[PDB]
């Protein structure tokens, strides 16, 4: 026979309950698939409700110590003159350089961020990178 | 006296190990992120989708792609056991975008896909729309749940109304509640859907020849 | 553990609230 | 030693981009309508351009052109909707051609 | 064959149209059941009856709820519900104690299967409510394996007509606590009046445990 | 039970 | 009349994959149409009506 409530339940919890009834004569092709391999939630229907008071999503804005280094870098150059080529995974920017030399000094124990700002520039423009200031 | 060691040795073998048809090794998580498999942007979020996001990236919500694996193992997996019992897979998808590849993915193993608009009974009065012998389909992949009004496919209400299992990938702001094995994904990138194509229309033609494979080895033994 | 996992900061990228043309003037 | 999702994560190039408003990137014309240029640029979805006039016979599909991003997906939520609405497409402007 | 089919209501509808004026419509209540705890309902409109019976009739059968019954007789536990603006507060009851339930009730547990119950129907007393109120609940009660499961202990019954023995009736089929439930020294349940003021004696009712047939 | 009339084979019968 | 044969064997596995549209024969030559559309993309009347 078989049951339409699809807001009952589940297909499986339906479809066995009917099996063991005798409702269903023969279990469908799939019952034997799902059973031993089922999905990590059951298809349960579920109404979706608005978030009223102080109810808040629990996603958190993904950030990084860097994105400091990344903020400061673009505010005093702007975005580098290389153009951005995210189809390459390895592709490097000009800022993504200078937040690794920024590390790098880091690691050397510099503990002023505008000293060590100062130095990473300075380190790139010895490297040949051009650093045009918006100034 | 000979059909349950038939089905036995065939259809309820496979079902004893974990990975039969080792879908393991047709995706890896880099592989799934060079496809770049993304979410819309937070104001489009479902809440129902929330579990599967990893986080919001300047307002880009990030669809954890350690449960996407989890999640397109089982689905592969189901596909695969489906396409080796003879299963009907119906191919389901209203992105006009990828009504051309999904149609030849289709054709090409030998499945079914309906990319056209979906008329109303298509599932529910198939016997009055094809004819009172109509075999329905065992299994549907929604490659998009979305409709063209950034609604749920009414086959997804409609497949759970004739207890059809469904295979769906679900983005952001898609609703997973009814699908039963719901792989959180990127939908609209062209890489991620062509990866999804490549995967799903493997893992079928895998099974289907394994089955060819395993009757005819029970064959040959069986004269002999 | 692991180390590339998301921190808690504030945005970063925050531009500075706009001002009226008359702001801070008598 | 398996690189955890959350590595490719931080390294990824779009993450080291951050904000994408006027920020320099390079596409590819993968489909064209007419003058409408259809560019993909490595986001979640295409930008469409219109060919330019100075030198439109060069955008052909396949040609790599350098464009400035301006959104990466065009969304807003107008007055009694429950969640934004959706483009579905990325708001960038056609600066050239790249020539290596 | 299995299944059978009882009507519940039936209703002369009716709708104005510009040529004809009053348009008359029959809506039929029925449910289908097989007495094996698998029993749907369903609504037909037709203007002639037969078509709106049938119609309905056969529709039902596609739309089963499966109803879980302790011991086959009665269910797993006492349902308190409101459906729109219709209450049911059903009770479980020992075997040979009938069904003693708002007629509509006694018919659709017939189709159930359940032998044992009671059932007090309060507010609006739409027949369509109802139905769709009793479905409702009896699908989502709770077996006592469920609660097993749930709380990983074993459910003991105790029946006052064996004494002191206890019949573990459910027990966990995973692994089982160590801990016991905290118990609560004064639970804060809500307490229905019309029950305690029956166990204070206090309710007279000319109405009420008044003799008849048996359902 | 009361016996809904039953159909006769399909008038239309295309 | 002309009549459109059955579209599905003894096993019930239709016989076009096009089939559960409805229209198979109709989306079939969309199809194919489309398709030639797009590989002549990639490789560039008063009597008849
Ligand atoms: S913005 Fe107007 S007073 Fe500051
Ligand atoms: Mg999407």
């Amino acid at each position: 026979a078989g049951s339409r409530l699809e807001t009952v339940g589940s297909i499986f919890s339906r479809t066995r309950d009917l099996v063991r009834a005798g409702v269903l004569k023969e279990k469908p092709l799939w019952f034997d698939v799902y059973d031993a391999f089922p999905p990590l939630r059951e298809p349960v229907f579920q109404r979706p409700r608005v978030r009223y008071g102080k109810a808040k999503a629990p996603i958190q804005d993904i950030w990084y110590h860097e994105d400091r280094i990344r903020a400061k870098f673009y505010s005093v150059y702007g975005s580098g003159q290389r153009a951005f080529d995210l189809f390459n995974p390895n592709f490097k920017s000009t800022c993504q350089r200078f937040v690794e030399k920024y590390t790098e000094l880091q690691k050397l124990g510099e503990t002023d961020e505008e000293k060590l700002f100062v130095e990473t520039g300075k380190a790139l423009l010895a490297e040949g990178v051009i650093l045009r200031r918006v100034g | 006296e000979d059909s349950t060691d038939f089905n036995d040795k065939i259809l309820n073998e496979p079902l004893k190990h974990s990975d039969f048809f080792n879908v393991k090794e047709l995706f890896s998580v880099r592989s799934l992120f060079d496809a770049r498999v993304l979410g819309h942007k937070a104001g489009c979020r479902h809440r129902f989708m929330e579990p599967y996001i990893f986080g919001s990236r300047l307002d880009h919500d990030i669809i954890d792609l350690e449960q996407t694996a989890t999640h397109l193992q089982l689905a592969l997996n189901f596909t695969a056991h489906m396409a080796y019992r003879k299963g009907i897979i119906l191919f389901i998808s209203r992105n006009r975008q990828f009504s051309y590849l999904i149609e030849n993915m289709a054709r090409d193993c030998g499945e079914y896909a309906h990319t056209r608009y979906f008329r109303g009974g298509m599932l529910t009065n198939a016997r009055l729309l094809f004819g009172p012998t109509v075999r329905l389909p065992d299994l549907i992949i929604f490659l998009h749940t979305l409709n063209n009004i950034f609604e749920p496919h009414v086959a997804v209400r409609d497949a759970a109304k004739m207890n059809i299992p469904t295979v769906g990938i679900v983005d952001t702001n898609c609703n997973p509640c009814l699908i039963t094995y719901p792989v959180p994904g990127n939908d609209d990138s062209p890489l991620a859907v062509h990866l999804y194509c490549r995967l799903f229309q493997t893992a079928i033609t895998r099974a289907k020849e394994k089955r060819q494979q395993v009757e005819a080895l029970y064959r040959l033994q069986g004269q002999k | 553990s692991n180390e590339d996992l998301p921190i808690s900061m504030e945005n970063p990228y925050k531009e500075p609230l706009k001002k009226c043309i008359l702001c801070g003037k008598h | 030693n398996v690189e955890s999702f959350a590595s490719m994560l931080r390294h990824s190039p779009l993450t080291q981009m951050g904000p994408a408003k006027d920020k320099l990137v390079i596409g590819r014309i993968f489909h064209i309508v007419e003058n409408d240029l259809y560019i993909d640029f490595g986001g979640k979805f295409h930008c469409v351009c219109r060919r330019p006039e100075v030198d439109g016979e060069k955008y052909q599909k396949g040609t790599r052109v350098r464009l400035r991003l301006l959104d990466l997906e065009l969304t807003s939520r107008f007055l009694g909707a429950t969640t934004d609405t959706t483009v579905l497409e990325a708001n960038a402007v056609l600066l050239g051609i790249q020539e290596s | 064959e299995d299944f059978d089919t009882r009507i519940l209501e039936v209703r002369n509808v009716f709708t104005m149209t510009a040529k004809e004026g009053r348009k008359k419509s029959i809506r039929v209540l029925v449910a289908v059941g097989n007495g094996k705890g698998a029993a749907g309902f369903s609504i037909g409109k037709a203007t002639d009856r037969m078509d709106a019976f049938r119609k309905a009739k056969n529709r039902a059968v596609h739309h089963l709820h499966y109803i879980e019954r302790y011991e086959d007789h009665t269910i797993f536990h006492d349902i308190s519900l409101r459906f729109k603006r219709t209450h049911i507060k059903m009770k479980k009851q020992p075997k040979g104690y009938g069904l003693r339930c708002h007629r509509a009730i006694i018919t659709i547990c017939r189709l159930i299967g359940i032998k044992d119950m009671y059932a007090k129907v309060s507010g609006s007393i739409n027949m369509l409510s109802l139905t769709q109120g009793l479905f409702r609940g009896l699908s989502r009660q709770e077996t006592h394996q469920q609660l097993a499961d749930k709380k990983g202990l074993h459910v003991v019954e105790i029946r006052e007509e064996c004494g002191p023995l206890p019949i573990v009736v459910a027990s966990p089929r995973g692994p089982l606590r160590k801990d016991p439930e905290p118990e609560d020294e004064v639970p804060d349940v809500k307490l229905d009046w019309e029950d305690v003021k029956t166990a204070q004696g206090m309710k007279r009712s000319v109405w009420s445990n008044l003799k008849r047939a048996a359902t | 039970a009361f016996v809904i009339p039953k159909k006769n084979v399909p008038t239309s019968k295309r | 009349p002309r009549q459109r044969a059955i579209q599905w064997g003894e096993d019930g596995r239709p016989f076009h994959y096009l089939f559960y549209t409805g229209k198979q024969s109709y989306y079939s030559l969309m199809h194919d149409v489309y398709g030639m559309l797009l590989n002549l993309e990639k490789h560039q009347v008063i009597g008849s009506r």
